[PDB]
This record gives C-alpha cells, structure tokens and sequence, in this order.
RNA sequence: CGUCGCUACUACCGAUUGGAUGGUUUAGUGAGGCCCUCGGAUCGGCCCCGCCGGGGUGCCCUGGCGGAGCGCUGAGAAGACGGUCGAACUUGACUAUCUAGAGGAAGUAAAAGUCGUAACAAGGUUUCCGUAGGUGAACCUGCGGAAGGAUCAUUA
RNA sequence: CCGCCGGGCAGCUUCCGGGAAACCAAAGUCUUUGGGUUCCGGGGGGAGUAUGGUUGCAAAGCUGAAACUUAAAGGAAUUGACG
RNA sequence: AGCGUAUAUUAAAGUUGCUGCAGUUAAAAAGCUCGUAGUUGGAUCUUGGGAGCGGGCGUCCCCGCCGCCUCUCGGCGGGGCCCGAAGCAUUUACUUUGAAAAAAUUAGAGUGUUCAAAGCAGGCCCGAGCCGCCUGGAUACCGCAGCUAGGAAUAAUGGAAUAGG
RNA sequence: UACCUGGUUGAUCCUGCCAGUAGCAUAUGCUUGUCUCAAAGAUUAAGCCAUGCAUGUCUAAGUACGCACGGCCGGUACAGUGAAACUGCGAAUGGCUCAUUAAAUCAGUUAUGGUUCCUUUGGUCGCCCACUUGGAUAACUGUGGUAAUUCUAGAGCUAAUACAUGCCGACGGGCGCUGACCCCCUUCGCGGGGGGGAUGCGUGCAUUUAUCAGUGGUGACUCUAGAUAACCUCGGGCCGAUCGCACGCCCCCCGUGGCGGCGACGACCCAUUCGAACGUCUGCCCUAUCAACUUUCGAUGGUAGUCGCCGUGCCUACCAUGGUGACCACGGGUGACGGGGAAUCAGGGUUCGAUUCCGGAGAGGGAGCCUGAGAAACGGCUACCACAUCCAAGGAAGGCAGCA
RNA sequence: AGCCUCUGGCAUGUUGGAACAAUGUAGGUAAGGGAAGUCGGCAAGCCGGAUCCGUAACUUCGGGAUAAGGAUUGGCUCUAAGGGCUGGGUCGGUCGCGGCCGGCGCCUAGCAGCCGACUUAGAACUGGUGCGGACCAGGGGAAUCCGACUGUUUAAUUAAA
C-alpha cells in the first residue's frame, strides 16, 4: 500500500452481498459512508442481485440518477452508498420502500413495509458527548450526531428517530427484559429478549440472550442493538423473526411444508 | 534531600504548589498536596503511592500513564537497573507431533515504581500493559505478592 | 532524510536488525529549530495530516505568568540562564521547554500598582511620589478603600521575588516548544521551583 | 593380504603475500538534495515633487501628463557561508562463497602384471586391542591385555 | 552340625517367558507397543580419512565431513568338504 | 486416447520410529566415577452419608440438592428482601460451554450442468391473464496463544511454629 | 485398501540394504477422433531489452469573447452547441514480480486513554468591497529561436471558485472586570449596611500558556464539559463575511424589501467511513566445523531535552551500568517474500506452498528529493553509481518486476 | 635530549685584507620520470613525538609488538571533570568576649565559609589546510642462509656466521 485502498476483489468481498465466483473479478466496494464495509449493502446489490429490478451495473446507473431511489428519505445517486442495519430506502415510484433487517442467517432481506413505518425508524448509540457549551450529543450507529437528548439516554440504547426532522421520538434503555436483534458475528440477525449481562472491566462485556422458543446464545455488548420495551417489537420483523432453526429441524420443517402444501 | 536530587526539579504537574498568606506555620501540614490516582481493576492504590514524597512520571500510582490492555504475571530476576526490573514468565510451548510440550520463556523488562517497596528476587509480581514507555519496557509493576515460598 | 525508527537499531539483546524497507514519509526527522533570542522570525513548515507547525528560529517576547497572582502579561525575554539539559542551550541562548529565562519584571508591577497599590524594590521618592499616589489619592473611596483595604495583607510577595524585580528581572521556565507550538510561553519560578535554580546558578558559577 | 608394475577418475596436500564476487565495515574523501545564514537579477506597492486637466472645500478629493528620493515594508531569482541524510569513490579489516596452480600423496576403480604368502583348519607362529619399537609386504617383536580358543575339567 | 533371615560373589534346571539364532532368572514383563532417565546405530568402504577447532612437550588425544565407489558386506545357526 | 522416460517427493519407511525402530554376537552401552542446567520424581487431607423426583414394606440403577464467604457493599425514622461489589476463581496446570474466529480452499447440507468436473442457482406458479408466486446462496472444522463460562478426577503451588487469626 | 514382492546364500532364518509399486510433482519421447473445464517464462538472469500500446476527466452548477459551427436572435453582459487553455480532482488504486527478510516479514490476539486521515455520512457556520475591491497570466493574437525533445524568446490583450484583498452585518445596543461617580439608610465622625452608576478597558467559535472549581463519561483521565488570566501558529489559524445554474414569487404594497430550489467550494468544532501508523501476548526453516554476546558510533535504563504523528536511546546532554544466553542467545547459512492451502496420506507426520485469496516488500541500485490527505510515490525527477538512445560533437533524450 | 637565555666565561681553537674562476671539502634545492641507477639502493628520505583508533603470519604462548594500516594535533573563548583547611555541644543556669555545669541539638545525608597545586575530557569561534611548524624523531613489508639469546674479539684494514 501507499494511499487508501478504492478497491474490492470478488471473493474477498464478505459473504453478503451474496455474490457468485465466476461474472467477475471485483466486487463494489462500499463508498465511504455511514456503516462499516464489512456490514453493508451497497445499494447496487439490491437493485440487480436481491431485486432484480436491474440486470447489470449500468441499469442501475440509469436507475439511481433518474433520482427514484431514497435511502432514509434524501435521495442517493451514488450506486456504492451503503445502507446496514436499520436503514429505510423508499423507492417512491412503486411505493414499496423496504428496510434492510437481517434474516435469522445473517444476510439482509428484502422485507417490504407499509408506507407508514417509512418515518419512524430505529438506531443504536454509541457515545454522549457534552459537546461545547454542554450542549449534549448522540452518535448513532448510522453515524447520525444528534445535539439535545434526553438527559436519560445513556450508551448502547436505542432511539426511534423521526426521519424528515430528524430529530428523536421516545426510547428504549437496555435493562433486562427488553427485545435484542443481533447486528454482529454468529447469532446474527437472530433476536430475543435478554436475561442477563456480564460487566467485565476491560474487554468487552458479554450478553446472554433468550428467545421465543428458549434458546440461550450469548453474544459481545457491541453486536446487540436492541429493538423493544419486552416481547413487543416496535418495528415489523422477518417472516422466521430471528429464531433460528437448527439445520435438521429446518430441513424437516420446510420439506414437512412441501407435500401438504398445495 | 531525597526528591530533588536530579537536574531539573522533579514535581507533579495539576498541583500548582505556592499560595500562602496565612497563619498555621508555613504551608499545610501535608504541605505539597500530593496528585495521585487510582488505577482499575481493583488493584488498591498502595500506601506508599499517597504518603509518598516522592516521584515518578511513570508510575502509575503517582503520575501520567494509563493501563490499558493485557494484564500478565511473571517473577523479578534482577532489579540492576533504576526505576525497572525485568521479569521471567515462564511456560509450556506445545508440540503437537511430539505430543508434549518444552519449557520455554521470555523475559521481559518492565517499569518498578519506587513506592513500590520491599521487592527482591524470585517474587511473583503483577504487570499491566502499558503506553510503550521505554525501549523495551511496555509494561508497569501494579501489585507485588511476594507470595510462593518464603517469609514476611 | 534524518529518520526516526525503531527499523535500525539493535534488539533488546544486541542482534543487528537487517534492514525491512527504505526509509519512508512517516520516520521523518526535520532539522532543529534551536531557537535564538532576537526579532521575531517563525517559518511555517507544511507537515502530515495537511496541518502545519510555527518552528520559531527568532524569539523575543512570551505570554506567560504568575502561578499565585493569576495573571500573565506578555513580556520580554531578555536571556537564557541554565537549561537542565545541556549547556551549550544557554551559553548560544537557545530558548527550548524547560529553558530558565529572565524577563521583564515590568509588566508584573505594574498591575500590584493598579490593585494592591503597594510598591516594588525599594526607591527613596522619584517615580513613586508622582506616580504611585497617581494610581492612589481618591476621590472616590469608601467602596475602594474597603476594596483594596479587602485587598489585604496579602499583597504579599515572598522575599526571593521581590528581591528581582528591584532589576526588573524575573525567572521564568519555558512550558511551550518554541520549535513546535511557535511561542515561548511559561510560568514564572515561584517559591520552591525558584530556590533550586538560584542555588543551580550560584553553584555553577562557583 | 600387502608392497611393487602399468592405465583411468575423485577429492586431498601443495610453492605461488594464487584469483573472483558478495556482505559488513575501521580510516579518509564526499554528488545532490534537504535545512539554516546571507544575498539581492529584479519587481512592485507605499510615497515625494514638477507641471498640467475634472470634482470638492490657497488647500482637499479624483484625473492627465512629466520628474526624482529610489525613503520603507512586501514579493523576490541567480547566487554564496554553515549544518544533516547521504549515493559514490579511495584505502585498510573480517567473514561468506567461488575458483587458478608447478609438484606431491591417498583412495577407488578394478576387476587377469611380479614378490612373496599375512589371515581362515593347530593357516604351519591360537588368534585379536593399545601401545611402542622395528622391517621390501603381507609384516615381525616387547609389555600389558583378549578370547571372538585350540581348554567351561585335571581328576588330594 | 542343622535350620531361617537380609543383602554378596557365583552354579545348575525347565516348553515362564523371552529370544534371527546361538543363548538369556534374566537378554523375562514388547503390535497385549509407552516406570524414570542417560548415551548411542541407521548398508559397506572411502574413514576414524581430509579439513577445521582444541589439549598435549609428542605419540598422539578429543571433536570430525564430502566426492567417489560399491552390491551386497555382515550375523546367527545347515549340510558339505578340508585341517 | 493416452501413453511413454528425465528426475524433486510421499507412501511404501516397524529403514528417523511422538505414536513407534534399534544397541550378546548383525552397524551399536562412555574405561570408570562425581556433577551444574534438563527430564523425571512415594504415600498422605470430605467422607461415607442425607432429602427427594424418575427407571427397574423394602433393596438395585438413574436426577435436582445439602462454590464457601460477605450482607463491610446495592436495593430487584427503622427496615427486610437479596442482587449489585469483593474475599476471588491460594496460584496455576487440567478439563468442559460460550464468543471470536475473512472468503476461496476444505469437509458437506440443497440443486435432470442432459451426467461430471462443475455451477449456484433454480424452482415453481402460471395456456403467459401470474400481467405473478416460492425457496435458497445450507452447516462442521479452523492448531497454539489470546478472551469467556462450568468441573475439581490428577500435577505442582501455597498458607499458623522465635506467633498468629 | 493398514498392504508389499525381487536380490547376499550348496540350502536356512535374520540384520540390512539395493531393486521394484502408486500417487503426486516437474522434463519432453510418440500420438492425437470428439467435447467440456483449464495452468503458462517462477526455478536460470529483480539479466538485458526493439517496437506497439497500459491514466483522464464536463454537469445545467469553476472559468470560456477560439470564428469552429450553427443558432435564431440578438445588440443587453448574457443566450446555444463548441474545438483549445486555466482550475479541481485522479493519478496514493490497479497491474506486475518476489531481489531481500529467520522474531525479522506474518497469523491469531489485543491496544491507540502513546496518533494522523483525502473522501462519504451525520452533523455544526452571524461580528464603504460586499450591490465584490485590486491586480496578473493561458488559450488567443501576433513577432521568435534550436539540429533536436512533451524546448521556449517576446509584444498585446482576457477570465475566474486560479492569485491576492476585504466590507455591510449588531444589537452607542447587551454583558466581564475597571470605573468620573452618585443616592438613601445608619454613624459624633471614623466606620457599617443598602443601593445605584455615566466613561474607560474588555466584547470567541479556534491558539498556546497560566490558573480555579468539581452537567455527563469510563475501569481508565492528567477526559469531556465549565470558571479566570493571556496570546495570535501571526501573510503561512478557521470560520469567520464563499461562488455558478434553474430562474419560480409575495408584498395592509408598487418597487422596495422580504422569498424559493438546486449545486460548488469552505471550513471550525466536531463526530463517522475507508484507512494508515506504531505498540501487547503467543506463535517459524536449516546450522555450534559459531560459546558468549551486547556497550562513547545507544548497548539496557533514569532524568532532562531536540525532532515527529505519536509513545517512545527517534536523536542530544548529563547520570546510572546495565540487557541476552545453552528453556541454546550471539554468530553463520536458505534452492526463504509471510500467511490462508496441496499431494500425499490405516492414526501420527513429510515436503511443498514464488500459485488468482489475504498480509508484506521492490521497481537495475542506493540516496535524496519535490509534490501531494494520502507517497519517500518510479508510466516524476536529482545525482551518483551501475545501464543504455539520437547528434549538426555544441548537446540531447534512457528505464516492461503495466500489457503485447 | 635538542634549541634559546641570566650567573659566570670567552673572542672563534698559531694570522690578516680583496673576489667570488675551475677543481675540491662541508652544507642546500630541483620539472618530468622515477633504481632504468651499480657488484650491488653505496648516501638520504620516507618514516619519526604524543593522543585516539587499529592490528597479521608465526610461536618458546612471554612474545611477535611502536607489527601492519588509519585519524587527529595551532590560537582563542569557554565548559566539564579531578582537592585541602576550619566552623553546631545553639537553650537555661552559674562561674570569669572566655570557662564550668546541666539541659535540650546531634548537619552523624551533611551544609557553610576560607584556602591552593595541578591536570584530563568536550564545545564554539577562528585562521590562503597551518598546526610534533625552531629542534627532538623507529622507512616499511614478504623471504632464505648462519649464529639459541647477553656479551667478546684481532689497540693501527676482519665485529662475524
Ligand atoms: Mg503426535
Ligand atoms: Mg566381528
Ligand atoms: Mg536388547
Ligand atoms: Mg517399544
Ligand atoms: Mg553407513
Ligand atoms: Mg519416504
Ligand atoms: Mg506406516
Ligand atoms: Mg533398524
Ligand atoms: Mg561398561
Ligand atoms: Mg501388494
Ligand atoms: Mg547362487
Ligand atoms: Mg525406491
Ligand atoms: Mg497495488
Ligand atoms: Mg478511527
Ligand atoms: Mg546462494
Ligand atoms: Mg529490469
Ligand atoms: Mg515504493
Ligand atoms: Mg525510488
Ligand atoms: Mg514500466
Ligand atoms: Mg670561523
Ligand atoms: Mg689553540
Ligand atoms: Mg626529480
Ligand atoms: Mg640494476
Ligand atoms: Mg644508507
Ligand atoms: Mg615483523
Ligand atoms: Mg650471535
Ligand atoms: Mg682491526
């Protein structure tokens, strides 16, 4: 290396964008954004790989600079924006608008919402500030800064921002009992209420996570970015809604479906 | 005697130490307040460190480093030098072919605090992870034991 | 260039590292500013991040203080008198951190002769009757006198500093890098830092 | 079995301060850049005057045309004193590697030459080790060993 | 003289069990593979040579290669057959 | 439709032997002994037993229990209630569960590529009037060290003795 | 598939080797009907290289007055396509190769509270020229050289978001300390209390230094935030107060003043993203015919410094006298760029991994350099060394380990 | 040691004056080359002092050995580094600034003042690269022969084996 890296080979690209071997040499890097490379969607995938609303690269150039498609509400024309956990993209001309919520495997879906619930939307934090002034900020995940919270927001919670304001609309402290999506590692896109957690000094802290059916994975602080007050998730979840079926079961249970659906 | 000793005068800087137009001798009783801190993890902030007249930019008991990562034990070996020591951690590299394993060590240079008293050889002491603060030395002494073996 | 790597030199044990790379824009040294006493003269120098560094090689005057009066005009440097370091810093009158400097005392008196209204040295009445009792006589008092009245016994000065400002003289440390920051900014040798670097000075010079 | 005889191939020793490349570097010398100190092709601007015109209150604000202090800040090239990294070059040192070599001595080939016949049978002199000394060659002889013997015994 | 006991030097005897075999209370407990640990061999010669290092007054001692060549050299026992 | 020789290298090699070779004679145990590192090192310390639920009046298999301490610490005018802290797991070694482990490769879910190496799609719904439905892109391993949580079988290691909790 | 067979001997049983066996890995020997996949100048020479190409860029939105062409149409500066030129980006990725390199690359793991960060995202932006002031070059026009180059001589013009400059704004209004002072109550008066104050000086988002107090945040502040005193890194802090295309409006109201959407560059505080960087712990090939190494030429540490981005013997000075070692250092070697894997394989290994994925390095070799956020950048240049081209003999241009 | 000088001594070692020929005997110096020089490097010069760096073959393990081979060296202005000597029994009492007693102190880390030889190291500055500037002052290396080494010897031709 000498300067920064403006460049993805295919392959190297994660597991995620859910790209094939063969088509080509290079994947779409990310421009620069809000969500880290490694946990993104590069717009482009939806439109020609998850929709195929597109076929190539250049249909979807044509697509995003007639201006139609809208991630949280403001218009992007770049095709390598990336969109991650808990994002909105309108498309407005069809008036389907998704969001971008992981399945129970890990690799986000393409999971339609009304045109309500295109306003509301959720975001973790990851530090208070007190800023200059003591004027107080946010950082979201979505590397929102967000000046005057609630004195009652403390780190790791989660806000339900508003979209064209900005702004904030009640929230969700993580205490015990609440409803966890997990945005990280294995457990991935998999969701349930918490039980407990381990405060450690130094590394970071462990959380232990049960869920609808009673099965306890646990997980690092820094993956669970929570989504309800308990058992009642403000958002609309996936259909399997992060339970999680072990490879047998899931195997039986869709070839159990097959046969008496009809 | 003692503290100002070196070339340059030696003090703990966020203690300005002067203003006095008052009965009660001259200065406090404490005299020069004393900036220490507590460090984490529990590890009790010794004695030595508060009562102190002394000082050390590089201990952490009494001035400017933060620890902040792997916390390790080993033994002191030789303490030749001033303000440092070095240690001898010891173990069992595995082989798998051979399936046992071989005696292996690293020894490894580390600042000593002098409110830190009482130290020798062969004693089990504590080390944190350190701003690289020398050459070599990465690490800080945090808690002497003196413990396996022999005597008070 | 002059390059600042860990790359060269021996291990811990006294092995000779092989070289790695060449040097690269990164284990960059500049020169030195080592910075004189004279009319200003800074060059800027253009560094990493973009951002840039005031490398004084010409110093006069510093912004620096009392510790116990809490003040801080920005005086004249007049000269260099031991850095701890080494000692050719203060025979060429390199002003570097921790450098002991005189200054003038001036600009310290006079705010006592504003506040405290109490004089310095010790004069038989030449500038003092025209002038002191020109910051006095007044013709507004009672809520001044109580003031400056309230302004105790405590318009007090010890002994070894009111000794230097009958030169119009005042020791003084250097806390900024003049090479880095561009200033030579400090705090005025106060009580116990003061008497080591007397003594230092009495001495050295035997 | 060994000398000895002839032929062939390896490496060895080998007079030749033998040759070649690489890596460190002792010593010197040291391109260019980089920094610092100067410099000052020049170029303005500020200005000061002469004369003239338009606007304003002899004076001021603008304009036109001339001149001169080149006053005093700015920019500012060529250049020069210093310093620092430093390729490079010159001479030593080391070590690595690689090879030139008159002539000398082994081995092997290998395998059918001569002179013996050392060993295996009690190999004609039980054999072998170590050491020593000797000898045309196996060899031989001392001393101390060894049995891997040619006696597990010698007949109170 | 007759016993026993510990630890010594040894003997015979045997389908323990070993052991290619000769043999071996131990060379026994080993494909039913490992009680602890030291040394040390990997076809034969070249060679215990060359070279290097070291010790020695020196004989020499200790450490100790390769190219090359080579198909067996060897060990235990069998009949032979010649002393 | 390939098939030959050139050589590097693996099994074959129980001919490098950790598993797992050998040392009377076959190649081979120092002449003998001392001895620092290293390796290796006897035994010995909570148990039987209790209380129940569950298999085969009692007997015989099979499970949750009797980590201790703290409450000096939180609180889910005097409180409890016990979690929050720490004595800390003597100090490890050991074991088990997490988390983290880039993809490709690998192991291997799914799939008339016509099979297969492969590929990752495809499948369907559909006479296309559906002007559209449905599902994927499974999972396991990933040494050592590092991180987390159970267990205390064995191995060290520790604590009171010119007195101390 | 856990594996064997030939060969010493008149014959036997062994040790032991030689020789077979299969795969894999590279030579080329001969042959070659179809079809699908598919490696390829790495080992020798990171040796050398002819030539051909591999890195440019325009929306409506930085300038455009080429006459280029139309327009469609002008006189009003524009209009609209538009060759050139300045400007902003990029050129810092990719591609190639592995020469070096043995705790060094690198893996996993952790740290950055010992740091920088173009861009993207989110934010945040009110102290007499602003109705924009100045000035100067390219294309362009002309006159020029040289043998020759991606060489310029020189005279006029002329742009700007290129280069400078610097104003309205805000409130003679508000709040910090100073305060010409002033009033009332109380006091014999001094004094004590209550007040109120024109006029000065300050009148900050950043900077550095100094001090003071203890809304929010950690295991971990010497953090953030707040209070006071200062300065100006000053042209070379910033904003502060920046410029285009759509051109659409409303006025208790007539022409001004308010307004609308888009962009572009700023930027300061900040966050964030790609990172980059320097640290932790633990991990490697052979070798002793290498036993001691390391240390005024920094070896290990302390103190104080300089330099940098930052902690650091990064460097300087003064002190100390250290640090590593047969758990094999130190020395030497490699047919060594490091991982991720491969073929082999009863279980265990053994060798290979220059091989597309990750990580490192180098562009003949070194060093230094500009420029840049970002490089010590080689499709830049500066020498030197090492290579090499054209020549008018004065001079000039050379870098395939981009693709061919 | 050499070389310059005071005390002390001389008056150029049995004559003078004038020139500067050849030969001489004493001293010097040479472009380029550089032993071609002779029997042979016969004479001389190179080296030369100190400080720092550095060091071979061989060995009798002492040496070799100043091996070899390098650097530096002035003047000036500094800095740094090397020592002696004396001083607290102060507070109270009492006795004559002095003593005595008793009490506290007790620098027991010393610090304070006052003296006086010398050295050594480092840094600027500085001079037409000059600096051991007068003089003192080892040329080196690779070999063979002889004689173990010190010494001695042919007074007037041999110093060696
Ligand atoms: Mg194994
Ligand atoms: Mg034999
Ligand atoms: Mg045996
Ligand atoms: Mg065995
Ligand atoms: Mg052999
Ligand atoms: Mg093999
Ligand atoms: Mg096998
Ligand atoms: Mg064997
Ligand atoms: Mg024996
Ligand atoms: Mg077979
Ligand atoms: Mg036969
Ligand atoms: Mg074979
Ligand atoms: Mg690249
Ligand atoms: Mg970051
Ligand atoms: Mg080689
Ligand atoms: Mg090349
Ligand atoms: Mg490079
Ligand atoms: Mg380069
Ligand atoms: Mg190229
Ligand atoms: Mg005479
Ligand atoms: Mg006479
Ligand atoms: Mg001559
Ligand atoms: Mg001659
Ligand atoms: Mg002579
Ligand atoms: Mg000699
Ligand atoms: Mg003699
Ligand atoms: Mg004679």
């Amino acid at each position: 290396a000498r300067g920064p890296k403006k460049h993805l080979k295919r392959v190297a690209a994660p597991k995620h964008w859910m790209l094939d071997k063969l088509t080509g040499v290079f994947a779409p890097r990310p421009s620069t954004g809000p969500h880290k490379l490694r946990e993104c969607l590069p717009l482009i995938i939806f439109l020609r790989n998850r929709l195929k609303y597109a076929l190539t690269g250049d249909e979807v150039k044509k697509i995003c600079m007639q201006r139609f498609i809208k991630i949280d509400g403001k218009v992007r024309t770049d095709i390598t924006y990336p969109a991650g956990f808990m994002d909105v993209i309108s498309i407005d001309k069809t008036g389907e608008n998704f969001r971008l919520i992981y399945d129970t495997k890990g690799r986000f879906a393409v999971h339609r919402i009304t045109p309500e619930e295109a306003k509301y939307k959720l975001c973790k934090v990851r530090k208070i500030f007190v800023g200059t002034k003591g004027i107080p900020h946010l950082v979201t995940h979505d590397a929102r800064t967000i000046r005057y919270p609630d004195p009652l927001i403390k780190v790791n919670d989660t806000i339900q921002i508003d979209l064209e304001t900005g702004k904030i609309t009640d929230f969700i402290k993580f205490d015990t009992g609440n409803l966890c999506m997990v945005t990280g590692g294995a457990n991935l896109g998999r969701i349930g209420v918490i039980t407990n957690r381990e405060r450690h000094p130094g590394s970071f802290d462990v959380v232990h996570v049960k869920d609808a059916n009673g099965n306890s994975f646990a997980t690092r602080l820094s993956n669970i970015f929570v989504i309800g007050k308990g058992n009642k998730p403000w958002i609309s979840l996936p259909r399997g809604k992060g339970i999680r079926l072990t490879i047998a079961e899931e195997r039986d249970k869709r070839l159990a479906a097959k046969q008496s659906s009809g | 005697a003692d503290i100002q000793t070196e070339r340059a005068y030696q003090k703990q800087p966020t203690i300005f130490q002067n203003k006095k137009r008052v009965l009660l001798g001259e200065t406090g009783k404490e005299k020069l307040p004393r900036y220490y801190k507590n460090i984490g993890l529990g590890f009790k902030t010794p004695k030595e460190a508060i009562e102190g007249t002394y000082i050390d930019k590089k201990c952490p008991f009494t001035g400017n480093v933060s620890i902040r990562g792997r916390i390790l034990s080993g033994v002191v070996t030789k303490m030749k030098m001033q303000r440092t020591i070095v240690i001898r951690r010891d173990y069992l590299h595995y082989i798998r072919k051979y399936n046992r394993f071989e005696k292996r060590h690293k020894n490894m240079s580390v600042h000593l605090s002098p409110c830190f008293r009482d130290v020798q050889i062969g004693d089990i002491v504590t080390v944190g992870e350190c701003r690289p603060l020398s050459k070599t030395v990465r690490f800080n002494v945090l808690k002497v034991t003196k413990a396996a073996g022999t005597k008070k | 260039g002059i390059s600042r790597d860990n790359w060269h030199k021996r291990r811990k044990t006294g092995g000779k590292r092989k070289p790695y790379h060449k040097k690269r824009k990164y284990e960059l040294g500049r020169p030195a500013a080592n910075t004189k006493i004279g009319p200003r003269r800074i060059h800027t120098v253009r560094v990493r991040g973009g951002n840039k560094k005031y490398r004084a090689l010409r110093l006069d005057v510093g912004n620096f203080s009392w510790g116990s009066e809490c003040c801080t005009r920005k005086t004249r440097i007049i000269d260099v008198v031991y850095n701890a370091s080494n000692n050719e810093l203060v025979r060429t009158k390199t002003l570097v951190k921790n450098c002991i400097v005189l200054i003038d005392s001036t600009p310290y008196r006079q705010w006592y002769e504003s506040h405290y209204a109490l004089p310095l040295g010790r004069k038989k009445g030449a500038k003092l009757t025209p002038e002191e009792e020109e910051i006095l006589n007044k013709k507004r008092s009672k809520k001044i006198q109580k003031k400056y009245d309230e302004r105790k016994k405590n318009a007090k000065i010890s002994s070894l500093l009111e000794e230097q400002f009958q030169q119009g003289k005042l020791l003084a440390c250097i806390a900024s890098r003049p090479g880095q920051c561009g200033r030579a900014d400090g705090y005025v040798l106060e009580g116990k830092e003061l008497e080591f670097y007397l003594r230092k000075i009495k001495a050295r010079k035997g």
